[PDB]
């Protein structure tokens, strides 16, 4: 016999393990592995697509109008039209998206995000509007003058349809310092702001209040880190279905 | 335009979807375990059966035809799906609207693998009637959850295109077979599950003025189960 | 309300993979069975065995995980850890407790599920059983992928037939087993309330077709209803 | 000493395990193999050969002529003769048959089976006689004109005195899909008919209520999964020989 | 009444094999014996200790599958499951399980089966024995092909001699021995009724000569008799 000590830890149940355990009902093939289409390997592929954000940060405008900003012949020149933070586990724009839903999934998200914009009007529904994002390092922008000293891009969408936004590193985790305290600590690490630079205009028959929309995705560089139970549902605990399978 | 089908659909310059990165196709050597006698590729089958022309008002929230609902009880699918048990195909869907220039809105043009849809506040399962629509289909009562208990602000990654009124008026989605199995029985299950979700209500200086929605789909490598079978030998 | 940054390296793409992400062994059911001596047969079919149809949409955190993706490929590495518990008293200093062994059986799709602890379907021999002990460690079956489609379709869009009702998301295939769990032991003197909390680790994962995940809460394992 | 640790399952029971144990009574060399004839390595060829129906569908008929089924003069021209099922385990002629029996032991059994009927008439016990196998996915055929429409045979046993049929990937199952219920669902997946394509005539000193048996084999494609206990014959306990070897 | 199909791809050919079609570990034998206390010499040869002539016919679904074939070669692997049960009671909290050992001895043919779990057959030393206890893994022992022939008749068209009557099928050969277990301790002041589960796994099979399987339930052990 080959003399075996049973380690500190032999016997316990580690949730986290690779161990290849007993087949039971053995001798059993199963149904044959076949090639079904849109293979996920990887949770990057699932976040590297486009997603809609939550545009409308205005808590009136809840449901289908959230994931759009209307923005009218009224909206005047120079105004705050969103004001999307770029960080991920806290309520805004960036909380049922698909990047901001696998890594909540996750404590660390550091990588980069693509981040998509269409504008929905008319053909030619012609305005200039100015995209700004902001570093983690600086207050945001409240007027179209602090946005042009940052990193912006001017989007007029006379001509062009959806503009295409990359943001180099966001980097935010989840914390808990605190010595048993689960305060919940969150991170600040950008915002991306839209002002208009000229009144949208349009012609008269067609619609003056014109829609925008907009996307996120993710970057190669985008990657996740240290997996966590994900607090978007919680145990309800008396599901009409459960104790049926119970039964 | 699209002139491999009994029925065409002239439009404007294609810009398909591969869904998934993946054409139709038909069995390999999946076809040696399945159900046999699987021969037949059904290619009047393949005909480009133009759904009735749906209406996109701003007041309106969604529509959704599911794959195997749609198609059904009509043409040379809807016979074959009557007179077969079981069938694979993959789906041409082609999502047209007669929208002018002036015209305002975003679609959400999205194909969605078992859309196995929830009720509204009932615990109960959505059952014949309110699966099982038709040629018409159902309408989204909440296309912000997708009627799924899901994120509309994450559909996208689901197969999709994108009808924004201002760059485009088409959509080509070309979806494959999608399921687990390799041929699976028409009338329990679908496959897939076409959604016209407007995102942006339609948008006029009027009452939002007439579009309408019209919805063409081919099953394309469209394959039943062969009744036709030499049973001697 | 601190607001913190960290700068992460994190030169990692390993830890998103499908099969790490979903390769951790969660509770996917627990309910305490009463295997108490029962003199006259009350609460039948629940009372003496623990019976639980294979499914990963009972706990809903693990059931927002896997429908994420719409089919999936697994073998379930199922750990059963038992703890049971003596109701009652009997003295102060120490209750007792035996080392009594549990029949952790896995019934899959056409084969009996049994009724009671003393039912001939647990000496079937056909449906795989493993007899492990408290005081061993839990046991680790791997059952392997059972379902006649090749992936787990966790929304189905359809029905099991096409008649009756309320078969809406109901595979015919999956159905992944009967976990049916009894106490092998006839009825001590003594009662204990053992509850068998087992946990699934989905193993050589391959996911299809990735979904949007789900926003509002749950209202039942069978549909996906919502509260909007 | 080697470092061992005791896994989760370590010291457990599965029956369907290969473990090799101790082997107990040693260096014993048993009756050495000797080459008995008949040797069975497989179920696939136990099933492979033919085996007989009980193709008498009326329960009147039980015992010796449910295997066999009776065609008169007074037949009549397009009559139903046989009503058989291509489905396994439910009641009907596919019930104490070799593929029937054996599958039982199983839940899973899709393939192909290779279904023979002769006639058992005279010699010269002339008709002309309409085999329809349809499909799973269809309606059960009543007359001659709906089994032409289907796929069919014509066998005359004139002068062919056993038809051979060969029967297209029949797959059934047993199905558990409900939660905890124990339902034994079942599956229709085809049916083989009978019909008169005329009148069966025979000469006067001959026999006019002429029979006809079939039997049903399986090809190479036949196989079976996921074995189970079959439920052909319960547990008495009580029978007379036991308690006997316990004394 | 529900009627569902599914498509099986199932592309196997060795599930079916006859080495895994009867290698499963299915109950045999199973009874209780009162090993409690014997100052009164009550229910002799069958009351300190299990005795149970290896046979597979004894269990009517194991028995079915093994009456599929005529001859039978395999060396049955044994694992013994003894389950002790205190009979009647001594306290609230615990009773106490004592960790006693049985001997699962193997008496096969020409060999003296013993008659009480005291008898001198029980340390003859030729007949090989095991020494496994309760809270030990189950014994498994797998006994070799014990046949003076080269397989099992599991079907013995003849008698066990020219004289006699009742032995019609009762082979001479085969009667792969008498599977003896006592408990080697000395008898304790409390009692334990201990059920002694023996699984009996097949293993090197080979079949030969394949038959129609039993169609109406059994009547007896010893013959094929049935209820026409």
């Amino acid at each position: 016999g080959v003399p075996t000590y049973l380690l500190p830890g032999s016997g316990q149940f580690l949730t986290t393990d690779d161990h290849s355990s007993a087949p039971v009902l053995p001798c059993f093939n199963p149904t044959p592995e076949m090639h079904i289409p849109g293979q996920v390997r990887n949770m990057l592929e699932v976040v590297q697509v486009e997603s809609m954000m939550e545009i409308n940060n205005t808590e009136s405008a809840v449901g289908m109008e959230r994931l759009k900003v209307d923005i009218s012949a009224l909206t005047d020149v120079d105004q705050l039209l969103f004001n999307i933070p770029l960080d991920i586990q806290l309520d805004g724009p960036l909380r049922n998206t698909l990047v901001g839903n696998i890594s909540r999934y996750y404590t660390h998200w550091s990588g980069s995000l693509e981040m998509t914009f269409m504008f929905c009007g008319s053909f030619m529904a012609t305005g200039k509007l100015i995209l700004c994002y902001t570093p983690p390092g600086g207050s945001c922008p409240t007027t179209r003058e602090t946005a042009m000293l940052g990193t912006h891009i001017v989007w007029d969408f006379g001509l062009q349809s959806s503009i295409t936004l990359i943001i180099p590193w966001i980097s935010g985790s989840h914390y808990r310092m605190f010595n048993n305290d689960a305060k919940s600590t969150n991170a600040n690490v950008g915002y991306v702001t839209c002002f208009m630079q000229t009144n949208l205009i349009v012609p008269s028959e067609s619609s003056d209040t014109c829609s925008l929309i907009g996307f996120i995705a993710a970057k190669d560089d985008f990657s996740l880190r240290l997996m966590r139970d994900s607090p978007d549902i919680g145990q309800i605990d008396h599901l009409h279905g459960a104790e049926a399978a119970y039964q | 335009l699209k002139l491999g089908n009994s029925a065409i659909v002239t439009q404007e310059a294609a810009n398909y979807c591969c869904a998934y990165g993946e054409w139709p196709n038909y069995l390999p050597d999946h076809e040696a375990v399945a159900i046999d006698k699987p021969t037949q590729p059904e290619t009047a089958t393949d005909r480009f059966y133009t759904l009735r022309s749906v209406k996109w008002e701003a007041t309106s929230t969604g529509w959704w035809w599911k794959l195997p609902d749609a198609l059904n009880n009509i043409g040379m699918f809807g016979q074959n799906v009557q007179h077969h048990y079981l069938y694979r195909s993959g789906f041409l869907i082609h999502v047209q609207c007669n929208a002018t220039k002036f015209h305002q809105g975003a679609l959400l043009v999205v194909a969605i693998p078992e859309h196995q849809r929830g009720a509204h506040n009932t615990t109960t399962s959505p059952g014949f009637d309110d699966i099982m629509k038709g040629e018409a289909g159902g309408t989204f009562n909440h296309p912000y959850v997708l009627d799924d208990g899901t994120s509309l602000a994450c559909a996208t990654i689901f197969p999709h295109q994108w009808i924004n009124l201002r760059t485009n008026n088409s959509a080509t989605i070309v979806l494959p077979w999608m399921n687990a199995a390799p041929m699976d029985f028409p009338l329990r299950h679908n496959q897939w599950t076409l959604a016209i979700i407007p995102v942006v209500p339609l948008g006029t200086r009027t009452m939002s003025s007439m579009v309408p929605i019209t919805v063409s789909i081919a099953p394309m490598c469209c394959e039943f189960n062969g009744l036709r079978h030499a049973i001697t030998q | 309300a601190i607001q913190t940054r960290t700068v992460i390296n994190q030169h990692g793409v390993s830890e998103t993979l499908v099969e790490n992400f979903l390769s951790r062994a969660a509770l996917v059911s627990k309910r305490s069975f009463e295997y108490k001596d029962h003199t006259s047969s009350t609460a039948q079919t629940d009372k003496n065995f623990f019976k639980w149809t294979i499914n990963t949409r009972s706990f809903v955190q693990l059931r927002r995980k896997l429908e994420l993706f719409t089919y999936l490929r697994f073998d379930a590495e199922i750990t059963i850890l038992t703890t049971v518990a003596v109701n009652g008293s009997n003295n102060n200093t120490y209750v007792g407790l035996p080392d009594l062994t549990l029949q952790a059986m896995f019934v899959p799709t056409g084969a009996l599920t049994p009724e009671k602890q003393d039912s001939f379907h647990w000496q079937s021999g056909s449906n795989a059983s493993v007899f492990f002990k408290i005081s061993d460690p839990p046991a680790r079956m791997t059952i392997p992928f059972m379902c006649i489609n090749s992936a787990y379709s966790v929304f189905y869009d359809g029905f099991a037939g096409f008649e009756k009702t309320g078969l809406y998301g109901i595979n015919p295939a999956d159905t992944i087993g009967n976990l049916c769990v009894r106490i092998v032991n006839e009825h001590q003197p003594v009662g204990f309330t053992v509850t068998v909390r087992v946990y699934m680790k989905p193993k050589h994962i391959k996911a299809w077709a990735p979904r949007p995940p789900r926003t509002l809460p749950y209202m039942s394992i069978a549909n996906a209803n919502y509260k909007g």
